[PDB]
DNA sequence: GCCAGCTAGGATATCACAATCCCGGTGCCGAGGCCGCTCAATTGGTCGTAGACAGCTCTAGCACCGCTTAAACGCACGTACGGATTCCGTACGTGCGTTTAAGCGGTGCTAGAGCTGTCTACGACCAATTGAGCGGCCTCGGCACCGGGATTGTGATATCCTAGCTGGCCAA
DNA sequence: TTGGCCAGCTAGGATATCACAATCCCGGTGCCGAGGCCGCTCAATTGGTCGTAGACAGCTCTAGCACCGCTTAAACGCACGTACGGAATCCGTACGTGCGTTTAAGCGGTGCTAGAGCTGTCTACGACCAATTGAGCGGCCTCGGCACCGGGATTGTGATATCCTAGCTGGC
């Protein structure tokens, strides 16, 4: 059976580890190293996904569009200030405006 | 409070500076000077304020720039 | 006749360009540019068609970033227009020449 | 054609089920995804093997890929990931 | 094939417009954008020297997009949506 | 007995904070500039030290060598050098 | 009459004492403390080599000098030969400091 | 004999190339690449160090002063705009005044 | 005691003399210089390994080193530097 | 009521000085130089294996053509914001003068880091199997574009209200 | 007669008024990118080996920490004072806003090539094992450049004295 079952994950642990003997990292690869990095990479997946269909049905598609995974990197520090020098295909800017460029009153 | 000219003539009374007193120092004493001013045309009202009273002789000029005579130092006439 | 004031027209396009993630730039005069300044480098270079869409993405990305730096620039300036000093002012802060 | 490029779609897509089983997705975004995933892998492998060759081990294991998570990823992420690693880790050891 | 010349105008006078909008700037002066065009014409030199480098590397003499990403990312302008 | 301090941001004195700015060629500072700066300095330090005792732990030491300070610093892109 | 210099005249004066010496500025004491404190909150008894606190010093310095010539740039192009805080985090937002 | 010697090189060959084993960077490790390593840190300490005793005589010391490094790195750009996130221990920084501070006239 | 710190310094020392036979050093520049060295070293390193991970090698060798180090030098030294390691490597296949 | 001397200020040439640079000598220590150990280097034979070469096809890069409109380009024009001026207020330099606490040197404590030796939990190797994941084809339901009305928001106007203006009325 | 009181003009500013078009929100459609489905397969999945990298226990000594007495000198507080920054004014222009004319790039559509990725073939070279040795590292001794100190040269700064010259008050 799947490692991936026996972890109930998502992600192809073996696989993983196959990409780091081939990662040509380390000689030596612990077991237990593959899981863990699987379920971090699951945690990920699931917030960006999460807040981009968040985005999403704000303005009520039914599908994913990459103005949304844009936006959703901009409303949060804890991800855009992971994503500094992240530059996304058609993903535009988010809305800001500065405050003196509005008319006076 | 009285019509500006009325200001403008005190302020040069009450200002002994020996090159007079600034379009700048007139406007700022004038403000200094009254409240009920209604701050929304001291400017224009001063400056034509200080051009009727250079053109009728009320005001003389110690120093100045040429085409600035809104922007420079006046005394009174005596 | 009717007429607008400046700068409600310029605020108008602003959000719309803000809305909207195309392409701002007119094509072949930008791989007319690609190839050209490929040309110093080696005679009778090739190209893919999504490596270009990369090229203008990338570039359309950078300038619009320093743009607005210099937006911020000038908004210190107690200022309203872009200046060539503000250009070489943020590119000399966040340090490239 | 005789070709695989082998990427994680079918898994991200799997993935956006169990949270949001009623949304679609674009294909850009889906290969923004994946080059997503696989950027954050390879910053994490480098800090990891960086890491052992300083503590002149050979051996890649989950402790040190547990700090150099903890290193890259900036707050709350730093707790909730490792939990979840610390779990997963646990329920696989019960075989 | 031909050489070709001076397209930097190619970057129109407009085009510069748009880019200042999407960077919410509201008011221009004029001598910006011949300096806007030096500016962007540096820009591409260093990517594209670092992407044929890359190229004949691999004894290439057509420039793929995997090329242009790995310039990019090494100027730490790490861009997304183009293969991997 | 361990010794637990309090409040020594202030430590950075008024003079201080002078004499560095003067390294930088500046002449004429507001006062309203000091607090700031300790406080600056202070996020600075706050990220620093926060990965290089990571790394000291990762190593099961509960001793900061000079070794983990460099390494910190060189992972923000701030290589420091002579001490390793 | 006690001589006077005018203001600026020492601040020029060892503008090039300081930009030409190379020692420590901050005293040692004050700074290992801070950094004592700052560290306590993250773990609890920390031993600190003496190497390391000094790098510390170094690189903060450094950090702090680097931002504030910048810092000088930004007053001078608001035609000001003051510096004041708007400038300080208007050249720590553009450098990209996010806080 | 020595590769160095029959390098005519100052830095060990060999040794490096060792480093490039215990490097975990490749599993294959061709021969000329040690060498051609190896020329490259040749000339880089050249201009280091002849360019740091350059600025060494000109205030006329016999031995170097980190100060001189520090100054000798600043001046060039070729070196600086190669060494920008590059902290000096004990190197101050270059002698820069802005036009604008001096006095009027 | 019984450890070495297996520095450059005998080397980078021994380079001076022959540009410049009568200058001496300080031991904290000469630290420097080593930190230096080391750097630019494993800077050198990571490019080469991650060009021939793109091209599918499993050899490092002075080609894709020569690329590297003309990708990494700026200006005159990517042609100097270049020009030296080929006479190295040159005089080097002569025996 | 009108002219000279007084007087004030302002620009320019001149002096004093104290902060800085430069010098010779002193001593001090960090840099340099020699000697002894060894392990991490060279050196030689091997295999096998990634890599060089060679040929093909067929996929994508490329030239080219016609058309269109949509975007660009050149032009008036004015207004609204930039830039130069002044100036007044003060938050600043800056130069006493005191005090502490930072440095510094020393000592005593220790523990914690590091090196030594031990065992063993576990991780690559390898052969064998499969089912899970690649891709190729089809369908369909979400959506981009088209067209029309409604709301807000903007720009201009007419009015209201007000303060100052200017002339008429009355007492000195 | 005439200057002050008054009262109504007057002009202007503030203010509410109305008019339009820009976008937004609504529908409607064909269009196409997502998705379901099926077929092929190769990396994953098991089990056993065997080795070895790490884990632990057991020391020692080094470096860190804490305590202690001088020694300032750097810092703090404070007085004084001015030159800078805010502010505000005023003038000039240049760039946004509109218009009218042009054209050139998308597009789409097609014919055309070469060069890239594929297969298949040969081999040189580097990982590997074991032997050998000397260059490198540390350890020790040393001495020659330097930092310090002290004792003159220089000068950029701030003050000063001269001069001039222009607007006011005494004299004739």
């Amino acid at each position: 059976a799947s490692r991936s079952a026996k972890a109930g994950l998502q992600f192809p642990v073996g696989r993983i580890h196959r990409l780091l003997r081939k990662g040509n990292y380390a000689v030596r690869i612990g077991s237990g190293s593959a899981i863990y990095l699987a379920a971090t990479l699951e945690y990920l997946c699931a917030e960006v996904l999460e807040l981009a269909g968040n985005a999403a049905r704000d303005n009520k598609k039914l599908r994913i569009m990459p103005r949304h995974i844009q936006l959703a990197v901009r409303n949060d520090d804890e991800l855009a200030k992971l994503f500094e020098g992240v530059t996304i295909a058609d993903g535009g800017v988010l809305p800001n405006i500065q405050s003196a460029l509005l008319p006076k009153k | 409070h009285p019509p500006t000219l009325s200001m403008v003539v005190e302020v040069l009374k009450k200002n002994t500076e020996r090159k007079g007193t600034s379009v700048q120092a007139i406007r700022t004493r004038i403000l200094s000077a009254h409240p009920t001013v209604d701050p929304l045309r001291l400017k224009f009202l001063l400056r034509t304020a200080l051009n009727k009273g250079l053109e009728k002789g009320i005001l003389i000029r110690p120093l100045n720039s040429s085409a600035t005579g809104a922007t420079g130092r006046f005394k009174l006439a005596k | 006749p009717h007429r607008y004031r400046p700068g409600t027209v310029a605020l108008r396009e602003i959000r719309r360009y803000q809305k909207s993630t195309e392409l701002l730039i007119r094509k072949l005069p930008f791989q007319r540019l690609v190839r050209e300044i490929a040309q110093d480098f080696k005679t009778d270079l090739r190209f893919q068609s999504s490596a270009v869409m990369a090229l203008q993405e990338a570039s359309e990305a950078y300038l619009v970033g320093l743009f607005e730096d210099t937006n911020l620039c000038a908004i210190h300036a107690k200022r309203v227009t872009i200046m060539p000093k503000d250009i070489q002012l943020a590119r000399r802060i966040r340090g490239e020449r | 054609r005789k070709s695989r490029k082998e990427s994680y779609a079918i898994y991200v897509y799997k993935v956006l089920k169990q949270v949001h089983p009623d949304t679609g997705i674009s294909s850009k975004a889906m290969s923004i995804m994946n080059s997503f995933v696989n950027d954050v892998f390879e910053r994490i492998a480098g800090e990891a093997s960086r890491l052992a060759h300083y503590n002149k081990r050979s051996t890649i294991t989950s402790r040190e890929i547990q700090t150099a998570v903890r290193l890259l990823l900036p707050g709350e992420l730093a707790k909730h990931a490792v939990s979840e690693g610390t779990k997963a880790v646990t329920k696989y050891t019960s075989a | 094939r031909k050489v070709l010349r001076d397209n930097i105008q190619g970057i129109t006078k407009p085009a510069i417009r748009r880019l200042a909008r999407r960077g919410g700037v509201k008011r221009i002066s004029g001598l910006i954008y011949e300096e806007t065009r030096g500016v962007l014409k540096v820009f591409l030199e260093n990517v594209i020297r670092d992407a044929v480098t890359y190229t004949e590397h691999a004894k290439r003499k057509t420039v793929t997009a995997m090329d242009v990403v790995y310039a990019l990312k090494r100027q730490g302008r790490t861009l997304y949506g183009f293969g991997g």
